RNA sequence: CAGAGUGUAGCUUAACACAAAGCACCCAACUUACACUUAGGAGAUUUCAACUUAACUUGACCGCUCUGACCA
């Protein structure tokens, strides 16, 4: 009851959650992991995000690319037409990091970079300022954020 | 999906079957000590670095809020991963053409 | 009934209108495909989604 | 009208301000183990256990038993150690160990489970019967030497009487086998 | 102003280029990860290619067979020679040459003269007003002798300190002791000249670091050096 | 340490056989890789269009 | 005809019970508990004791789980204690180490289910 | 270099004795990945003594930290 003094020791909301990059740590950064191998680059970023949590830097989305084919045309052996000789396929992994301290930042760069496997491209962007975050969003969370404007 | 491509799976053998498990076991003790010798690499890092922002600030509180920072110019940064051979100083590529499917 | 859609978010402002097309669904498409949060029934002002969800949907039908 | 409360908040210590980046229990089993600790302390609020707990006096109960056996821990804890080795070194148990094949002998546990907290377990299990209560007020004592009791049925088998088992009185009709280690010189009084 | 000189000091290391061999229980367990690939797996097309031929070859218009097809490939392999991952650097133990030591990292040491005597250091430049104090990291590599290298500097913090006080012989009250601030940095590409080269600088481990590290300043840079 | 967590296998239920190949680039310098036959290297090509 | 504690319908897990078969097993240890519905504990087995311990190569294996089980069901017969329940997770009751324990519970005399109350 | 201080594997005011505990960590399966769960793995009292229980007390020994000396 309100005037007990043991009210709200029900209450469980405020327990309970409901991207802008300051001068002192950068807002959002994208992994790009390419490689030719599919295992080596799921690997990878595997490795990264146990990486990020342990470290206590939350990871807002692991997910992967478009693959990309491309075909090994060679000249044939005492001519002038190309002929097809090996099709590589070329795989790409992002994982999403958001919470890096400037300071920290050397750190977590030179651990990924000495970690990284043979044939494995390491690529880190700032796209940030590309947002379109279109998230298809539940009906509990859709609900509260309705109610905030009624 | 079809069944055709299918392999016999040969039956292992006990003393196989010991080998495989004895070596999972002794590789999950190998891989606690590299985490465990990256977990000091970073702790070690990390300490002295903040010990060395801490010796900045007061030595010169000014240059103490301008390493601390973040750095644009530092983003995008690009890395590739070792390669197996070191590259050949005289190699001459045989000629070729790409073509990529999307 | 194309099956190129994920995620889908219908979306009418009337729920007796809304309770129709929910036993539509029913009848017709198995509820597998409506079990998860794969179509999205709801009954609010069309409105509202030019805020709540800006640049979310690639493909929008609009039938005013 | 509010009254501020009597104590300290269950989830006043938990920072809001920071919410983000506070670790969660991510599973449901974390939670149970974190809530039954919580049960088991005193509120000032009102609980089950004030209502439906069975009321204990603040004075502990007095121990009226033998002293404790002196055992070096240093000394103990150096064979047990070793033995764990020495039972590791051999391949044929973690081979069964892996395999799900091997098994303990339940004699030889009990033998030493007799010895080492046999006395103890038996304490605990005498207080839920209300021995203690009934027999001496709630005093309690830990019964150092083993009793072995055992009624002869018949002229082979034999009925043993460990803690509180089942005994018809057709097997009780005659006076049990009575069984303990103990001292020369020394005397002992049964009770039944 | 201060007793105390601020000096940039820089951490030029060069990364790693070929990939550390494997142990020999990661070879046990990288050989396991292939044969449990296998069991696991369907056949190829090749794999079925060879199955086909057999059945008919064995009641018996394919020209090149499955068998016939992998041995093109193997003579091919043989007339390909690989680069040596152990280079030549290595066998005359050069230290001064990026070709050795590949599969380690590599961390650059200059020796420099003070008070009469030669003592090994990072490069490391005294701070001026109106500049950062990693700025002055950045210029350590133009006061370099003969170089033409491009490295990636790693965030504005320093990366560790050393504090040394003068013998007694300099010690004053304007000038009591220095600072350094060490700067990590990536070398990308480049190398220097063929002017100098045993006497300016010389590339080694953390392993091989003490030889020419005093005991005082060996410790601090271990700790921002890594082996992984 | 590039040997963090390279050394992985297929995580698919079904998948063709794979084999450990050797990638040559423009520069000379080798990778490996998975193929889907037993080629024991391969040697990319420089492109005539990029001159 | 003693009466159970009915209700907590929304709760987890329930009171209608005398004995409840509550299983412990921690990083290291293994440990099973047989207490009474009012909370005191009736006979306990774990694996922190020296005269199990002696004789697991792992307290913290299959086998470490249908050894306490084998080793609490004859202790269960000594303390007269034949009916008691089970309480397990969805998760627990799908795990092999909890199966072999039931089996060994029942392998041991002791059945998983309390027979029900008399009120007339 | 002494000067004080300190001491259970990462953490803990876990350790009455029945016992060196709990948590965190590591591998594999499941997952795009994380997480959960299942199935497994690695563990510690600095060392010797003191009338003995002594991880606990007193010094000794020993391992770290800290202020000056030493210092380019």
């Amino acid at each position: 009851y309100k005037t007990k003094p043991t009210h709200g020791i029900g209450k469980y909301k405020h327990l309970i959650k409901a991207n802008l990059g300051t001068d002192y740590e950068y807002g959002v950064l994208n992994i790009h992991l390419t490689a030719y191998d599919m295992t080596l680059a799921e690997s990878y970023a595997q490795y990264v995000h146990n990486l990020c949590n342990s470290l206590s830097i939350k990871v807002e989305e692991s997910y992967a690319m478009p693959t990309k084919t491309i075909e090994v045309l060679q000249l044939q052996d005492q001519g002038s037409k190309m002929l097809l000789d090996s099709v590589l396929t070329t795989h790409e992994r992002v994982v999403q990091i958001s919470g890096l301290s400037a300071t920290f930042a050397e750190i977590f760069l030179e651990i990924i970079q000495s970690s990284l496997p043979e044939g494995v491209r390491l690529s880190v962007k700032e796209h940030t300022e590309e947002d379109f975050k279109g998230r298809f969003k539940a009906r509990p969370e859709l609900e509260e954020l309705l109610a905030k404007l009624k | 999906l079809d069944k055709a491509r299918e392999r016999p799976q040969v039956e292992l053998t006990f003393e196989e079957t010991e080998r495989r498990a004895l070596l999972l076991k002794k590789w999950s003790l190998y891989k606690q000590q590299e985490r465990k010798m990256e977990r000091d690499t970073i702790r070690a890092m990390l300490e002295a670095q903040q010990e060395a922002l801490e010796e900045l600030q007061l030595e010169s509180p000014k240059l103490h809020a301008e390493a601390i920072k973040r750095d644009p110019n530092l983003f995008p940064f690009e890395k590739e991963g070792p390669h197996y051979t070191p590259p050949i100083p005289n190699y001459q590529p045989p000629e070729g053409r790409y073509n990529d499917i999307t | 009934q194309t099956g190129c859609c994920r995620n889908l978010a219908a979306n009418d402002l009337s729920p007796s209108r809304i309770a129709r097309l929910q036993k539509i669904l029913h009848s017709y498409v198995p509820e597998e495909i409506r079990d998860g949060n794969q179509v999205r029934v709801t009954s609010w002002d069309g409105r509202k989604w030019g805020e709540l969800e800006g640049d979310t949907y690639d493909r929008v039908l609009v039938d005013v | 009208r509010r009254t501020p409360p009597l104590g300290p908040m269950p989830n006043s210590d938990i920072d809001l301000s920071n919410l983000e980046r506070l670790e969660k229990y991510r599973s449901f089993d974390r939670y149970r183990r974190r809530a039954e600790q919580e049960a088991q302390a005193p509120h000032w609020w009102r609980t089950y256990r004030e209502y439906f707990g069975e009321k204990t006096d603040p004075k502990e109960k007095i121990d009226i038993g033998l002293p404790p056996p002196k055992v070096s821990r240093t000394q103990q804890l150096l064979e047990r150690k070793q033995a764990i080795q020495e039972l590791r070194a051999n391949v044929e148990e973690e081979r069964a160990a892996r395999l799900r094949t091997a098994s303990v002998p339940l004699d030889a546990v009990r033998a030493e489970w007799e010895r080492t907290c046999g006395p103890y377990h038996k304490q605990r299990l005498a207080e839920y019967y209300g021995l203690y209560r009934d027999l001496f007020h709630g005093a309690t004592f830990v019964p150092r030497v083993p009793l072995h009791v055992a009624y002869a049925v018949g002229e082979d088998d034999l009925m043993p009487v460990y803690c509180g088992n089942e005994v018809t009185p057709t097997e009780a009709a005659q006076a049990p086998e009575v069984t303990y280690e103990a001292e020369e010189g020394s005397l002992w009084t049964l009770l039944l | 102003g201060s007793p105390w000189r601020l000096l940039g000091a820089l951490c030029l290391q060069r990364p790693p280029v070929v990939s550390k061999p494997l142990t020999p229980l990661q070879e046990e367990m990288a050989s396991l990860l292939q044969q449990i690939e296998i069991e696991r797996s369907l056949y190829s097309d090749h794999e079925l290619r060879a199955l086909d031929e057999n059945q008919r070859l064995a009641k018996k218009q394919d020209i090149l067979l499955a068998q016939d097809l992998e041995d093109m490939w193997e003579q091919k392999f043989l007339q390909f020679k690989l680069g040596a991952r152990i280079t030549e650097a290595d066998e005359k133990n050069d230290r001064t040459s990026l070709n050795r030591k590949l599969d380690r990292n590599l961390v650059l040491l200059v020796r420099e003269k003070f008070g009469d005597q030669d003592v090994w250091i990072l490069p490391q430049a005294e701070w001026q007003p109106g500049e950062t104090l990693r700025g002055t990291a950045e210029r350590t590599l133009a006061t370099l002798s003969e170089n033409n290298m491009e490295a990636k500097f790693l965030g504005n913090a320093p990366c560790g300190h050393y504090t040394f006080k003068f013998p007694q012989a300099m010690r004053t009250e304007s000038n009591l002791g220095a600072k350094v601030f060490f700067f990590k940095a990536l070398l990308l590409t480049g190398d220097f000249s063929q002017a100098g080269n045993k006497g300016h600088h010389v590339w080694v481990t953390k392993d091989e670091l003490g030889d020419y590290l005093k005991p005082k300043y060996l410790a601090q840079v271990r700790r921002f050096v890594s082996d992984l | 340490d590039s040997s963090r967590a390279s050394l992985t296998r297929v995580h698919r239920q079904a998948y063709a056989r794979l084999y450990p190949v050797l990638l040559v680039k423009q520069d000379g310098s080798t990778i490996h890789i998975r193929y889907r036959e037993p080629r024991r290297m391969l040697a990319m090509p420089i492109d005539l269009d990029t001159l | 005809v003693a009466r159970k504690e009915r209700g907590w319908r929304t709760v987890f897990p329930s009171r209608e019970f005398w004995h409840r078969l509550r299983v412990i097993r921690t990083q290291h240890h293994v440990e099973a508990l047989v207490e009474h519905q009012n909370g005191k504990v009736v006979v306990s087995a774990s694996t922190r004791e020296w005269a199990i311990k002696k004789h697991l190569y792992s307290t913290r294996n299959v086998v470490a789980c249908e050894s306490i089980g084998r080793v609490l069901a004859q202790r269960c017969l000594e303390a007269g204690i034949n009916f008691m329940v089970y309480q397990p997770t969805p998760w627990e009751a799908a795990s092999d180490s909890m199966k072999r324990l039931q089996s060994a519970m029942t392998e041991g005399g002791v059945v998983l289910r309390e027979p029900q109350r008399i009120y007339e």
